[PDB]
RNA sequence: UAUGUUAAGUGGAAAAGGAUGUGGGGUUGCUUAGACAACCAGGAUGUUGGCUUAGAAGCAGCCACCAUUGAAAGAGUGCGUA
């Protein structure tokens, strides 16, 4: 997981939800998981 | 709206002239059956001119409504079909009984021979007949 | 290094920065060669020295020269048409011996031997070769001597893939050069060479004649 | 019966343990009369350039020679004359064939093609005579 | 780097960026263009940055235009030095950018790689900017 | 007291930048001759298009990307097999 003030979906299959009160990236690339 | 109501309502229309003209319509369920399953039946149709189309179920029971039919009020669901017949009759039905045998998917029952709708009961006589 | 990735490298777009400015590359770059006989080894370029540099930067550079301190062959490009050739490579190998490299096969390519009137290149004497890298007979001459100086236990050894097993045809011909193919009734018979980690690796599939 | 019905295209005629004619049926003991015999007898007049052949595989080993028709691909062959497909496509033509060459072409291979219209089955050629490049 | 070739006098002061921007608060040569929301000090270096990144992505296709230059210079003194004993030497050059000026044009491209462009450039400058276009 | 906003203890500290938090306006497509989402069925023929390859069949790479049954099916949108 990359922790990175500027999450942002990297291909087309990346997905943008909110859980906990935070902005986190979701992806079937486990390279593109993000978190805020 | 207006494009579209145009294209549905001249189609809307061929299919009741169809039919009146037709001296046969019937149709079956065409559902879980080959693309080219039908197509084997269509062909030997194509010689015959029996040829087939489905369209939109407000669409075909919206022909229906003017084209003087007053039994085909319940048959204007599932996967439809409709056949024209209107050079052989006797032969369209019996090309939708051949097929039935050979497939089971074919359960034909839509009938109006002599633009009388005869019953699912009575459309397997006339099938087999 | 251009001349060689854009005569056999896939990624062909890949380059190299070309200049005649002092010190125009200064850092090394790393490229994969395929030679058409589906053999694979990697080619890397360094920032080049003056004389006497200073000591305090040979220290830095003890780590840009990581790359070819561990390595399989050298190449020492001297140029042939200036004519302190002499001392601007025996510079060279004492700026890599205070680097520390040393016990390492060296081919000297003289290079700009057009430049030169009267020259027979390309050519080759001991270790030492004449060639000038602007031409496709140069390249391919240099090419053939590494496939010399590198491979060299490439045993050929037939082969008999199980007719059903396939996986094995693909394997042996993206990592070998292929000889002959057979096909028979009980299978297909290969020939071909393989590294001997191979001989090992597929021991059972080869069949005596 | 049939197991497996793998359509195996090969070369028709003169027919050799090729992979063509190799691991497509060579997961249920094809043998080289079945594969090569089988081919050779019934391609008698219809031996020396390349037809498919449509097999099939009991669970016991029955060679269902069924050899397909010589399909556009040779036949775009003869017709435009060409050994060699012209890739160029729309860039350039390799070589060209006469419209009325394409015509028997179809014809012969009519019924085949499940095609109640023949002057559209026609056209159906022409997408294989643009697919070669060369008319 | 955009200096002047040459100065009247060497030292000038600070000045003060309060206010609408005087001219130039329209788009005229080109098609889209940086314009600045705030006011800050623009030196040369970023200029320059913003312009390389700006035509890079553009492949060398189409003409920009660069509506500001660094006029104005600044002084600075060396670690160590007390205050006093006269002024600084000059160090670079500025351009002092009011708000609603535009920065940068674009023309001869397609919609798409225009804005890219000069969101590319909009992140090396330190003003908050938006893509503004003709009519 | 009257009408609304915030769910962050924001209120009671701090930017570039990032975001399907939330409320209010505007411009609009489709739709009871049946809109989106789900469930059922279909999703094909010449044909494995040509070239290159040991191997290229929609899916290593480049070239035009057709007609046919039909109301739909792409000379194939992503998996997968060397
Ligand atoms: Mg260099
Ligand atoms: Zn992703």
């Amino acid at each position: 997981m990359k922790v990175r003030p500027s999450v942002k979906p990297m291909c087309e299959k990346c997905k943008v939800i909110r859980r906990k009160g935070k902005v986190m990236v979701i992806c079937e690339n486990p390279k593109h998981k993000q978190k805020q | 709206m207006s494009k579209v109501l145009e294209a549905k309502q001249s189609a809307v229309e061929e299919i009741k002239t169809k039919l009146s003209a037709s001296a046969s319509t019937v149709i079956v369920d065409y559902r879980g059956l080959n693309v080219g399953e039908i197509t084997d039946l269509r062909k030997q149709l194509r010689d015959a001119g029996i040829e087939f189309k489905v369209y939109k179920n407000s669409l075909t029971r919206r022909a229906v409504e003017a084209n003087g039919y007053e039994g085909l009020e319940g048959a204007l669901t599932g996967p439809n079909a409709i056949a024209f017949s209107n050079e052989d009759v006797v032969a369209p039905a019996k090309i939708l009984n051949d097929f039935a045998k050979d497939h089971e998917a074919l359960e034909i029952k839509a009938g109006v021979i002599e633009g009388k709708v005869a019953s699912l009961e009575e459309i397997k006589a006339l099938a087999t007949l | 290094m251009n001349g060689l990735v854009r005569a056999y490298s896939e990624t062909a777009d890949k380059q190299v920065f070309e200049k005649d400015m002092l010190f125009a590359t200064l850092e090394t770059s790393v490229r994969e060669i395929v030679l058409p006989d589906n053999k694979q080894f990697l080619l890397t370029d360094t920032v080049g020295f003056v004389s006497k540099l200073p000591h305090q930067l040979v220290k830095a550079f003890r780590s840009t020269l990581e790359e070819a301190r561990d390595a399989d062959l050298l190449i020492h490009v001297v140029d042939y048409s200036d004519p302190h050739y002499k001392t601007m490579m025996k510079t060279t190998e004492e700026t890599l011996k205070v680097v520390g490299v040393e016990d390492v096969p060296v081919i000297y390519a003289y290079n700009k031997a057009d430049l030169l009137e009267d020259e027979m290149y390309p050519k080759q004497t001991g270790n030492t070769i004449i060639f000038s890298a602007r031409e496709e007979e140069s390249l391919e001459f240099l090419t053939e001597v590494i496939r010399k100086e590198l491979f060299a236990s490439y045993e050929k050894a037939t082969f008999l893939i199980p007719f059903e097993a396939g996986q094995v045809v693909a394997y042996l011909n993206e990592h070998a050069d292929i000889l002959e193919t057979e096909y028979l009734e009980n299978g297909t018979q290969i020939v071909a060479e393989v590294s001997p980690a191979d001989l090992q690796k597929l021991a059972e599939y080869q069949v005596a004649e | 019966k049939v197991i497996k019905e793998v359509k195996l295209q090969i070369p028709a005629g003169k027919a050799n343990p090729a992979p063509p004619v190799g691991p497509a049926l060579g997961q249920a003991g094809v043998n080289i009369m079945g594969f090569c015999k089988e081919f050779n007898a019934r391609t008698a007049d219809q031996a020396g350039l390349i037809i498919p052949v449509v097999i099939t595989v009991f669970e016991d080993r029955s060679f269902t020679f069924i050899t397909k028709t010589p399909p556009a691909a040779v036949l775009l062959k003869k017709a435009a004359k060409v050994e060699k497909g012209s890739g160029e496509p729309n860039k350039t033509k390799v070589a060209s064939v006469t419209r009325a060459q394409v015509q028997e072409i179809a014809e012969t291979k009519m019924p085949d093609l499940n095609a109640a219209n023949v002057e559209s089955a026609m056209l159906m050629v022409e997408g294989t005579a643009r697919s070669m490049g060369i008319t | 780097m955009l200096v002047p070739k040459r100065v009247k006098y060497r030292r000038e002061f600070r000045g003060n960026m309060r206010g609408r921007a005087k001219g130039g608060t329209e788009v005229a040569f080109g098609e889209y263009g940086l314009q600045a929301v705030e006011a800050s000090w623009i030196t040369n270096r970023q200029i320059e940055a913003a312009r390389i990144a700006m035509t890079r992505y553009m492949k060398r296709g189409g003409k920009v235009w660069i509506k500001i230059f660094p006029h104005k210079s600044y002084t600075s003194k060396p670690i160590g030095v007390r205050m006093g004993k006269g002024k600084g030497a000059p160090e670079g050059w500025v351009s002092p950018v009011k708000r609603g000026k535009i920065m940068f044009e674009i023309a001869g491209v397609p919609e798409d790689v225009a804005r890219e462009a000069l969101r590319l450039a909009a992140h090396k400058l330190p003003v908050k900017t938006k893509i503004v276009k003709r009519e």
